[PDB]
């Protein structure tokens, strides 16, 4: 603060009256009540004056405060004073109590210490209660927290002190601050070493939780100073060696100059700092000093050695190395080195240095104590009990539960728990302290857990908190009523308890966070829950929209928008434009932005600022867009495997497990859909047969045991979805002619559609075992055939309903024949033609996407058997385009081809020429490059394109606007995975119907006519 | 590019769209005669499919690779149908 | 030629050791001239050989640290015997490995009580080996002769000096072959009583190279100067805590160069050195360069600067002093004369070094009270003892922290401050409150100590050296029967004299009896084993990778046969889906009344987790083995991991791939020997496979055999607490329960027929340093290490002392904090304190 001084005489000159330390928007103001700094012409002479007057003011203030604290209540005292002093004023009080208490124990006044401990607990009780008041500003929050982080340490020591005299060692060990009336100065004793408080203005600074290790570390650093040896704490990274040195300085009221040492530092660079320390009388620690080059350290060593020598003899002045004059030494100099053994940097220090610095090895701070402080800093009592429990759970549940990526039981989640555990404590103070924590642990971790691990956790929870019988959940009566009412509106959605629970959990995490994600395997109905929750919220007050994009389907540069290399003009980003439109307080739109594709290190890092509490999206052109209350971010990630542990902890992850929306629940859903289509009798019968084979006996679980090496690895739900698709297609003929069938006739259908959806993927050896399993369970099968006859050879005819051997249509020689371009009807092509005909003829539904992918061996006639199917298309009725994928092919290459191929439009929607319903064949679908993360970029677009029926236009002019292709069908061929070739992403698999083409047992039928 | 050429029979966006209609014009008189003397004016989409087939009949790729060079083993895995579509004659070490 | 290729083999051990070919020719040429001139041609040749070997050994041995001095002369001895037909590469290969490759499951049973299981596999190797120029195996039927009830064989193994005595039954035949006989007698000793190999090799080296090689040379600095010229500098290699700069100045005084130029190398000292060396070059004078390894840039420059092209005065001698450094300039090492000044590292010598150097007459006068001088001795005595603990290895200290003289100075500089405050105050003894002393001397040294269990050991040293009774004249620390018996007293000086401390130190014995460090007489056998394993582990890294081993089998063909024999012994790969069907069947603890099943039960969950980890290991081993058999035949290219695996398998070490994953986390148990690793795999798995298939869990759990023993015990801990929720009173929480631990003390292990109601009954833990007598702990039997513990009964006490030892169970003998499992209350009731077991280094080991 600068004030107008000497206005009457020698004007324009300015006077400094007050010091400001600003954190964020708030400030800690120490006014100089007298000792006004008159700032003369020469800058260095008034800056010296300033540093003296600051130090003069604190002394005067702290000299008044040390008198005040004894004859004033602690709540009243701490609020009045400035952070640094309040800390000093608390520590002084505490010592004067223990001294006074111990004095009485030596004179033999019994329970004198007990009386003092009772006053210290009252002191602690007030500070914990001051966290609960939630006073405004970052400064005043920091001030109260640091006080609490000290006070626990005071209470902890004094509680288990057990000394009969003041001069007994165990009390001497403890850090002791006292105001000596005789010498009129603050003195801070550690063991036998008395330093006078330097009275540097610190302000409100974050203090580290004081461990029993740290109390034994201070001592050594202290002893190191008294003997004039340097101090140098060595330990693994994250212990905060730097922080603990700084802690000791802030204790003593002395500034610490931190110097982030590196390879670039020279002996000249270092020499300047030391000369700075010795002339100023300030401490000067060096962060990561090992990372200095060994060449430099030999020179530095002589520099430290020369400083040491001078300090030992009590020399007022000494000659520094490479200095001509003798420089003034202040007695209160201390230089420290934060090093790292098991170095990530350079080899151990020189033989000269080792001598000059006394080490302190620092282990990892015991997690329990960190929690204990934090719980007290929130406004809990009986922290020591809770902290142990809280620790024991987390440490134990990490080692017992399954090692999944979205689980975090390190400090990141612990601190996240304790701020919500705290926001619960403030509102309901009367509630028991254990139950509040126990609840706050529960409601956060439950949403994260996989189905297998919920029983394990609810055990661990019960085991540590056996006093707490049962805890009531947040009822949420508004939303709970609406889900059943909402679900019944669509024909194809069933309502299970497991599923409805997983919706609620998504709505619980929706309210408190902005960046909640939704993790789960393929076809666990994440896409559905999203859609429901929003459709439920739409009906209660404000409407909710969802915007589906695929971050992987577009390049990082193209999503966020970057500077164009040509004409130097800014192209708008896809996400930026969606984000911008979405972030406007107009007609309570509350639009969610979802990122379907898998999270990777690359793309989220730009979006990392939004997910954090800042909530501002940076495009890196200077522009920063603020997130409005209404707009939110979601992620429909499967795995969450290839993401940093930091970015995970920001977002609130709900996990939807396979067992939530079971394949039973989809089947029962599909059957309910058939009754709303107007055909109740058919549905009634299909149910009695579907149930028999799929839920009553676990056919998919039994099949997967007896048959080994399935050529494509698929989940059970996928195989059931494919069953229903194929079953629909088969019966689609009987929908048009309104023909109900007998139980026998549907049974034949279902076992056909089971055999090809479930047992398709299998190879020839396994097709037999599969066919031999159907016989054991008394399904209808073709009774009579030849040797190595299988279900797969037969199909159920539409005209008359029984099993018929599929003989391929008789070949007609196509006039002039070249053996090369001659393709014939074969047994393989027909079965391929047939299954393809079932999937692609079906109308677009929830289950099907009108898309079939056929896997197979290399040159097993995949490519041919599609080209045979894609002939006999009436050019007016249906079109046929073929693109060939390859390791080179990128999403933009595939996007540009489909974008060019269907340019006809119907209002907003796009279409192929006229209205043909063009079927896009994608040969060699596996080939595109799999990156280190294990996600195929182009295929994520393919999946986006099939599922949503649209991607985002990438032409510079139009960005953040969907292009939707009203009618398209997709056939894939790919060489089956294993042996270094790429597997297709699980997410994509579900979209496609899949079956394995095989090498024929007799090519006689193929080449016999030629 | 030669892998792509061998499997597809075509390259996507190889030649200018106006240059198609000139090429296909010459192709038509052989095509109408080759297809059992059809002798009707073909459309430009049907003509393309014949020309592509014609290309593959006339265009032979001869690849001459080293088996010992580490890249060879990678190329087979990296390019499908560069190995599995063309016939492989292997050259043994010279006999006595 | 042989010798020169030995010097190249030494280059692989340490970068600093390597000498040029051009330096070798100088020794070799000089060697011919200096040798005795014979009239007879064969005598003349004989003379040159005997001289050359020595004259080169002497040279190299000077530039070799103490630990590797014995390895080099052993390499040389083999290299000589490998050229002639006395030793083939297989014979050398045997000595180093000696059937650590073999696995007890495949081979014969042991059948003898007094042999260890390793010793038996080491025998079996000798049984199958033919050596060189011999039809059938020499040591075929050795396992029959030892299995024979002849006390001669037992007596030979239990003798303090086995190698010195003749072999009980085989001695006659060994005497007949002179050239190979010495080597096959060494490979017996390596097999049985491995610990005495360093002493055996010296007997072996003596018969091969002559007596003179075993005698210590101990070059004086005058000899180093005399060898050295003006153009060839003298490079000193420095082990940490050594400084030879004072020794140069001592020699300089006799050569009238005492006031010499000294230059502490670093950054920006290159311009100071140039100036200083140019004065030396013309004027004459010695130039000592300290800490040269730091200023690496000047060391490439100095090679060309000190070359003959620049004019150098004949008096001028360059001295470089630098600690060993990787990527030192080769060019310099090829010109220079290499010397290694290492601390003599005996207790006597360690004491002597402190009193001669950092203790002075000035120092012992600073406080001027009897107690200060008396304390000085204690701290300095302690300091030297605490160093010599590091010899013993993991028994000595879990982690070896190089305690510099700094630690001693600071701890003494502390005592001045304290005693000056008591001296200021009006039997004439100060108060010297030894509670303060303990802590602060165990803070200043504590600054290095990273491990919690090494700290508590140090603390205990404090409580046995810095007690209140050291100021009285009749207190003598340890009164040991080293030679009759030496007292190890604090010397008493009526008038403070440095001479009378030094005078006492001369009386102290040269050989340090283990009793001085609180350890047992068996501690030295563990010490000798480690430094012998260390030697063998160094000479293995040198060995050539040449396929032609001899005996009609190639290196790759030996690896093949071992990779094929391993694959058949491996257990079948667990099916994840099938295991979950087996796990869902499993019962709980107290399985009659429990009525609980499935993955919900805390030990069953744990069993699943460690079954899936076991499979993950088997699967990795399975994969690699198959690829190695393919890689040698030329079916697949050799990957970087497969080459490393093949190399490891040849020399019966476990492939680094199977010990650690790419990330660095531990995937399978750490054993050194592949053979012992593959017996564990087949035993670890069997327990998991016996438990998983069967309904009932093992009566006596084998704690070693689990991947996470810490997780298993927390497993058990959970089970008991769940049984005790109805019990009262109090409700049991994982918060506020700890382990209750008792020993069974049963004559047999098979007397245990039913599990305990609450506990586990762990078996196969081994006591290090000590035995179990059934009256608590008791001093171990002579020449019996790692005495077996009975069945340990672990439970939960539920929270709620002197003469109760809080022993730690370690997962391995390496005993770092990582492999600490859990502490165990061992009573130790009669006669012996718990603080006396902590100095004896008592621990329970799972592994060995
Ligand atoms: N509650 C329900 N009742 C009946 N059918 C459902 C239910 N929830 C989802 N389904 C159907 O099951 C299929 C699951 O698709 P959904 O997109 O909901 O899962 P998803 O987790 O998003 O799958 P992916 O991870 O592949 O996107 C859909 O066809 C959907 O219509
Ligand atoms: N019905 C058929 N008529 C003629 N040839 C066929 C038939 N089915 C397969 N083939 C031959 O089998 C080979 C299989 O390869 P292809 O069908 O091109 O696709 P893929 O190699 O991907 O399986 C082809 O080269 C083709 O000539």
């Amino acid at each position: 603060t600068f004030e107008s001084a000497k206005d009457k005489k020698n004007p324009a000159l300015k006077q400094i009256t007050q010091i400001q330390q600003v954190i964020g928007r708030n400030e800690e103001n120490i006014s100089l009540t007298g000792y006004y700094v008159k700032c003369e012409g020469n800058i260095e002479d008034w800056l010296k004056k300033l540093e003296q007057n600051m130090q003069q003011t604190l002394k005067d203030i702290a000299s008044a405060a040390a008198q005040q604290v004894f004859q004033v209540g602690l709540k009243e005292f701490v609020s009045s004073q400035a952070s640094q002093i309040a800390l000093l004023g608390l520590q002084i009080l505490w010592t004067s109590k223990v001294n006074e208490g111990l004095e009485r124990l030596s004179r033999n006044e019994r329970n004198a210490m007990d009386i003092k401990r009772n006053e210290i607990k009252e002191h602690m009780n007030i500070l914990s209660s001051m966290c609960l008041e939630d006073l405004n500003g970052a400064v005043e929050r920091t001030k109260v927290e640091t006080l609490v982080t000290i006070q626990v340490h005071q209470k902890d020591i004094s509680m288990d002190l057990k000394c009969k005299d003041v001069n007994d060692f165990e009390w001497q060990k403890q850090t002791r601050i006292a105001w000596k009336t005789d010498i009129d100065e603050c003195i801070i004793s550690i063991t036998d070493w008395d330093s006078p408080y330097s009275y540097e203005f610190l302000g409100a600074k974050e203090r580290l939780c004081i461990t029993p290790l740290t109390d034994r570390c201070y001592i050594t650093l202290a002893q190191a100073m008294s003997m004039y040896y340097g101090g140098a704490p060595a330990g693994p990274a994250g212990t905060g060696k730097t922080e603990t040195v700084k802690d000791l300085g802030r204790t003593l009221g002395v500034f610490v100059v931190v110097t982030n040492c590196s390879d670039q530092h020279r002996y000249r660079d270092m020499a300047k700092i030391f000369k700075g320390l010795v002339q100023s009388g300030l401490w000067g620690c060096f962060d990561e000093f090992n990372r200095i080059d060994l060449e430099v350290l030999s020179v530095v060593a002589m520099q430290v050695e020369s400083i040491t020598t001078a300090r030992k003899q009590h020399m007022k002045k000494f000659m520094f190395p490479e200095e001509e004059i003798e420089i003034e030494l202040i007695p209160t100099v201390s230089y420290f080195i934060t090093m790292n053994p098991g170095y990530a940097g350079r080899q151990e220090l020189p033989e000269n240095l080792k001598v000059l610095f006394r080490g302190v090895s620092m282990m990892v701070p015991d997690r329990e104590i960190i929690i204990k402080v934090k719980l007290a800093s929130v406004g809990y009592l009986q922290i020591d009990l809770l902290a142990k429990k809280f620790n024991v759970l987390y440490r134990l549940c990490e080692e017992q539960l399954s090692k999944q990526r979205h689980y975090d039981f390190g400090l990141r989640n612990i601190l996240s728990v304790l701020r919500t555990a705290g926001n619960t404590k403030r509102q309901e103070i009367k509630s028991d302290e254990e139950m509040l924590l126990m609840r706050s642990l529960r409601d956060m971790n439950l949403s994260k857990l996989v189905a297998d691990d919920i029983p394990l956790f609810n055990g661990l929870l019960a085991d540590i908190f056996p006093k707490l019988k049962e805890v009531p959940k947040k009822l949420y009566p508004d939303v709970e009523k609406k889900i059943p009412e909402e679900i019944n509106a669509e024909s194809y959605l069933i309502n299970t308890p497991s599923f409805q629970l997983k919706i609620i959990q998504l709505y619980e995490t929706c309210l408190v966070r902005h960046g909640f994600m939704l993790v789960g395997p393929t076809g666990s109905g994440k896409s559905t829950i999203m859609k429901i929750l929003t459709e439920v919220l739409t009906k209660l007050g404000s409407p909710h929209k969802i915007v589906i994009m695929n971050p992987k389907a577009i390049t990082a540069e193209q999503m966020y928008g970057v500077k164009s290399e040509i004409s130097d003009d800014w192209i708008p980003g896809v996400f930026s434009t969606i984000w911008a439109k979405s972030n406007n307080r107009a007609l309570k739109h509350t639009t969610w932005i979802t990122c379907d594709g898998p999270v990777d290190a690359i793309w989220i890092e730009n979006l990392n600022t939004v997910l954090d509490d800042n909530k501002i999206l940076t495009l890196a052109n200077g522009e920063r867009i603020a997130m409005t209350e209404n707009c939110k971010v979601v992620f429909e990630v499967e795995n969450l495997n290839n993401a940093s542990p930091a970015t995970v902890s920001r977002c609130g992850q709900v996990y939807v497990s396979p067992t939530d929306l079971g394949y039973e629940a989809v089947i029962e859903g599909w059957i309910r859909n058939r009754k709303a289509s107007g055909r109740a009798e058919e549905s009634d019968k299909l149910g009695n047969i579907l149930r028999k084979y799929l839920i009553n006996m676990r056919f998919i679980e039994l099949q997967s045991k007896e048959c080994k090496e399935p050529m494509m690895d698929t989940s059970p739900v996928i195989s059931v979805i494919n069953i229903l698709n194929l079953l629909t297609g088969c019966l689609q003929y009987f929908v048009q002619t309104q023909r109900t069938l007998s139980e026998q006739e549907y049974e034949k259908f279902i076992v056909y559609s089971m055999a090809w959806a479930i047992g398709g993927i299998y190879e020839a050896q396994d097709r037999v075992r599969f066919h031999e399993l159907l016989l054991a369970k008394n399904a209808p099968i073709p009774q009579k055939g030849k040797e190595n006859e299988t279900v797969f050879d037969y199909y159920v005819s539409q005209d008359y309903l029984d099993w018929k051997i599929c003989s391929p249509e008789e070949w007609v020689p196509p006039q002039s024949l070249q053996f090369s371009q001659l393709l014939l009807p074969t047994l393989d092509s027909f079965r391929a033609e047939m299954l393809l005909n079932f999937i692609l003829t079906q109308p677009k539904s929830h289950t099907c996407s009108n898309s079939a992918l056929l896997i197979g061996g290399s040159g097993t006639a995949k490519t041919s058997s599609v080209l045979l199917y894609c002939n006999k298309f009436d050019p007016q009725k249906m079109l046929f385009k073929r693109t060939n994928f390859s390791s080179a092919t990128s999403p933009f290459m595939f996007q540009s081809t489909i974008e060019a191929e269907c340019d006809f439009k119907v209002g907003k929607e796009f279409a192929p020429p006229g209205n043909k319903m063009m079927t896009i064949f994608i040969d060699d679908m596996s080939m595109p490059f799999v990156n280190k993360w294990g996600d195929q970029i182009t295929l994520e677009l393919v999946r986006q394109l099939i599922e949503t029926g649209g991607f985002y236009m990438l032409d510079k002019t139009q960005r953040g606007n969907q292009r939707k292709m009203k009618n398209l069908q997709y056939i894939g061929a790919m060489n089956h995975p294993g042996g270094g070739r790429n597997d297709i992403p699980n997410r994509l698999k579900r979209q496609f119907f899949i079956f394995n083409m095989i090498l024929p047992l007799s090519i006689e039928g193929i080449y016999g006519p030629i | 590019y030669i892998n792509m050429v061998l499997s597809t029979g075509e390259i996507p966006n190889l030649l200018a769209k106006d240059e198609r209609e000139v090429w296909l014009g010459d192709i038509s008189q052989a095509y109408c005669k080759e297809k059992n003397l059809g002798n009707i004016d073909p459309p430009q989409s049907e003509l393309w499919t014949y020309f592509v087939d014609r290309v593959r009949d006339n265009f032979h790729i001869m690849l001459c690779f080293s088996p010992v060079g580490q890249k060879f083993r990678e190329r087979a895995r990296k390019f499908p149908a560069l190995f599995n579509e063309c016939t492989i004659d292997w050259f043994l070490p010279w006999p006595e | 030629s042989a010798i020169y290729f030995t010097m190249i083999e030494v280059s692989l051990v340490n970068w600093m050791y390597n000498s040029s070919l051009e330096q070798f020719l100088k020794l070799f040429i000089e060697s011919i001239d200096l040798s005795e001139k014979a009239q007879l041609p064969s005598n003349r040749v004989k003379n040159i050989i005997s001289f050359l070997t020595f004259h080169v050994y002497r040279y190299v041995n000077r530039g070799l640290f103490e630990k590797d001095k014995i390895t080099f002369i052993l390499m040389m001895a083999f290299k000589i015997l490998t050229t002639a037909g006395t030793i083939s590469s297989g014979d050398v290969s045997l000595f180093l490995k000696s059937g650590d490759a073999l696995d007890i499951k495949s081979e014969r049973q042991k059948q003898i009580s007094y042999l260890e299981d390793n010793q038996w596999l080491n025998i079996l190797a000798l049984s199958k080996h033919t050596f060189s120029g011999q039809t059938l195996p020499f040591f075929k039927e050795l396992p029959d002769l030892i299995s024979r009830s002849e006390n001669q064989w037992r007596n030979w193994i239990d003798k303090n000096d086995p190698e010195n005595f003749p072999i009980p039954d085989f001695a006659e035949s060994i005497n007949q072959e002179k050239e190979i006989g010495s080597f096959i007698s060494l490979c017996l000793v390596r097999s049985l009583r491995n610990d005495r190999t360093l002493i055996a090799t010296q007997n072996f080296i003596s018969n091969v190279l002559g007596k003179e090689f075993t005698d210590p040379i101990s070059y004086p600095i005058e000899g180093i100067w005399q060898e050295s010229s003006n153009m060839d500098p003298v490079l000193f290699l420095l082990s940490a805590g050594a400084d030879p700069t004072s020794s140069i100045d001592e020699l300089a005084k006799k050569k009238k160069k005492f006031p010499c130029e000294k230059v502490s190398m670093g950054e920006g000292q290159e311009r100071v050195a140039r100036q200083v060396i140019m004065k030396g070059f013309v004027e004459g004078g010695w130039v000592i360069l300290q800490n040269c390894h730091l200023g690496l840039k000047f060391m490439e420059e100095i090679e060309t600067l000190v070359s003959p092209i620049n004019q150098i005065h004949e008096d001028f001698r360059l001295w470089i002093t630098c600690e060993q450094h990787p990527k030192f300039p080769l060019g310099l090492l090829q010109k220079t004369l290499k010397v290694t000044n290492e601390p003599p590292k005996g207790l006597k010598a360690g004491l002597y070094k402190t009193f001669t150097t950092i203790i002075t007459q000035e120092f012992i006068d600073k406080v001027d009270h009897s107690n200060w001088r008396s304390l000085i001795f204690t701290i300095c005595f302690l300091h030297s003892i605490v160093i010599e603990r590091k010899k013993f290895g993991p028994l000595g200290w879990c982690v070896p922290y190089e305690y510099n003289y700094s630690d001693l100075e600071a701890s003494l500089l502390y005592i001045e401050k304290y005693l000056t405050n008591l001296m200021s105050t009006p039997h004439n003894l100060p108060i010297s409150m030894n509670v303060v002393r303990y802590m602060i001397c165990e803070v200043q040294y504590g600054g290095r100590i990273t491990d919690d269990l090494d700290r508590e050991l140090f603390i205990t040293y404090g409580e046995t050296y810095l007690k209140d009774g050291i100021f009285g004249n009749d207190y003598f620390f340890y009164d040991i029967m080293v030679d009759q018996k030496f007292k190890y007293r604090i010397p008493q000086n009526p008038s403070a004299e440095l001479i009378k401390y030094q005078e006492y130190i001369a009386k102290v014995p040269t050989v340090d009896n283990p009793e001085v460090f609180g350890l047992h007489s068996n501690a030295d056998l563990t010490f000798r084993l480690k430094e012998s394993k260390e030697m063998i582990n160094t000479v293995m890294e040198t060995r050539p990778k040449d396929s032609s081993v001899g005996g009609g089998k190639t290196r790759e063909e030996i690896v093949q046969d071992k990779a094929k024999d391993m694959l058949k012994n491996l257990p079948p790969d667990y099916n994840d889906v099938e295991v979950r069907e087996l796990v869902s069947k499993l019962g709980g603890p107290n399985p009659k009344t429990s009525t609980e099943r499935g993955m919900t039960v805390p030990l069953n969950i744990f069993l699943y987790q460690e079954v899936t980890r076991m499979q993950r290991v088997i699967g990795l081993v399975r994969k690699t083995l198959q690829d190695t058999i393919l890689a040698i035949d030329g079916q697949i290219i050799m990957t970087p991991e497969i080459l490393e695996a093949i190399n490891a398998i040849y020399d019966a070490k476990v492939p680094n791939s199977w010990l650690y994953d790419p990330s660095g986390a531990e995937i399978s148990w750490l054993l050194p020997n592949l053979g012992s690793w593959s017996t564990s795999l087949s035993d670890r798995n069997k327990q998991l496979n016996d438990w998983l298939r069967s309904g009932q869990r093992p009566i006596l759990f084998w704690l070693t055999g689990f991947f996470n023993p810490q997780g298993f015990l927390t497993g058990m801990k959970q089970e008991v607490t769940r049984n005790h929720k109805k019990k009262d009173g109090e409700a049991w929480s994982l918060d506020d329960v700890v382990y209750s631990t008792t020993v069974k003390e049963r004559e047999k292990e098979k007397d245990i027929e039913q599990p305990p109601a609450e506990g586990v009954y762990i078996k196969g833990l081994y006591l290090e340093g000590c035995k179990w007598s059934k009256n608590g702990l008791d001093d171990s039997d002579p020449k019996k290490i790692f005495a077996d513990l009975p069945i340990l009964h672990v439970s939960a006490i539920n929270k709620k002392m002197s003469n109760t030892y809080l022993c730690p169970v370690y997962k391995y003998p390496k005993r770092t904090d990582k492999y600490l499992i859990f502490r165990v209350g061992l009573p130790c009731e009669g006669s012996n304190n718990p603080s006396h077991w902590k100095l004896r280094g008592v621990a329970l080991l799972c592994s060995t």
